[PDB]
């Protein structure tokens, strides 16, 4: 039990998942959304859930929108934003792209800052932790996170997008 | 140190080479030089086998072996990757190239049955002897374009055999029409499942797509 500092993600997303035309309805988005659920800890020692929904962006191949929401039951609160470098000029989504071999290629968040052409890919998560607790935290108070998708150009401990069943999950 | 975890991934290998061989029935009737679509049908034989792109997607490659009209011991092979979407994949099959040729070729048979020669539509013919390789190309629909903007293509060869033999070569012997041999070297994504040791000390890893890679020996 620690401030989780980082969460490594790996495994495969299926290329064959279809797009989301029309702003498709409830049953169609679920047919094209792979989700992953994980458990994490804050500075104090409280247990929170980290959920990331992966779904193909309509109109662009090999590109995925990942929506992150810690404690998804809790709408609006916790804020929850993700953003590579920066973290107030961004929402709770980032768009991950893959290259013609199924290997990780790029991450881009709500703003325009993109990951470097090489090296490990970190995205950073940010939320307000609440749940009463006796002595006060004051102000919005937050908890940055760091999520490790792996390193570009490789499949070792990295997510991949091949035409096989989806397998992406969190580890350590 | 180098670590080899179980459930480690093995990227997909796109097909580069297919080894195909089949026999076309010679006792199929010949085609007069101007037949209709039902008569080319009763003198054609089609088949299908898989190839793999670099995402590990299997594409069904379909070949229709139709008799050349009038001319005998000659068949025409119309090739199509992904036949239900044959127009967008735009297959092209030549000898030595795939630029500026159509998705078809003619294959003439030796008087004994053995593969004589193969000629594309551009005029590119085999050589009189040796193994015959047919270059095949198409659009990988799901691939990102290249640096220039082109829709990216997957290119591989089809080894029909060597001129004048059988066993591992295509034939036109009399009755029986089927596929003999199909060996292609591509495969889909795979995961490391377990290690296996050998009467030698050679430790291999086996993957879920049955690939079997080695590491070293004792």
């Amino acid at each position: 039990a620690k401030a989780t500092t980082s969460v490594n993600y790996a495994x495969n997303l299926d290329k064959r998942l279809p797009e989301l035309p029309e702003g498709a309805n409830r049953a169609q988005i679920l047919e094209s959304t792979w989700s992953t659920e994980f458990k994490v800890y804050d500075s104090f020692g409280e247990a929170h859930e980290l959920q990331i929904d992966f779904a193909r962006v309509p109109g662009e191949v090999n590109a995925w929108r990942a929506t992150v929401n810690v404690d998804p039951t809790n709408a609006d609160a916790t804020a929850t934003r993700v953003g590579i470098g920066t973290t107030d000029g961004v929402q709770n989504s980032f768009i991950v792209r893959f290259d013609n071999n199924g290997h990780l290629a790029s991450v881009t968040d709500t703003a325009g800052n993109v990951t470097s052409p090489a090296g490990q890919v970190l995205v950073q998560i940010s939320y307000n932790v609440v749940g009463a607790n006796p002595d006060e935290a004051g102000a919005p108070t937050r908890h940055t996170f760091d999520v490790n998708l792996g390193e570009i150009g490789t499949s070792k401990n990295t997510i991949t997008q091949f035409s096989d069943k989806s397998t992406t999950k969190a580890y350590e | 140190d180098l670590n080899i975890p179980i459930g480690q991934k093995l990227d997909a290998k796109a097909t580069t080479s297919v080894n195909y061989a089949a026999n076309l029935d010679k006792r199929l009737p010949e085609l007069p030089e101007g037949a209709n679509r039902a008569q080319i049908l009763e003198s054609t034989w089609s088949t299908e086998f898989k190839v793999y792109d670099s995402f590990g997607e299997a594409h069904e490659l379909q070949i229709d072996f139709a008799r050349v009209p009038g001319e005998v011991n000659a068949w025409r092979a119309t090739v199509n990757v992904d036949p239900t979407n044959a127009d967008a994949t735009a297959t092209r099959v030549g000898i030595g190239t795939t630029d500026g040729v159509q998705n078809s070729f003619i294959v003439r048979f030796d008087n004994n049955g053995h593969l004589a020669s193969v000629t594309d539509t551009a005029g590119n013919v085999t050589s009189p002897a040796g193994q015959v390789l047919v270059q095949i190309s198409y659009n990988v629909v799901g691939a990102n374009p290249d640096e220039a903007g082109a829709p990216t293509r997957h290119t591989f060869d089809v080894n029909l055999g060597e001129i004048g033999t059988s066993k591992n070569t295509i034939t036109q012997f009399s009755d029986k029409s089927t596929t003999k041999a199909y060996e292609q070297d591509g495969y889909t994504l795979g995961y490391l499942e377990n290690f296996r040791i050998d009467q030698s000390g050679i430790i291999t890893g086996v993957y879920s797509n049955g690939v079997r890679q080695e590491i070293g020996q004792i």
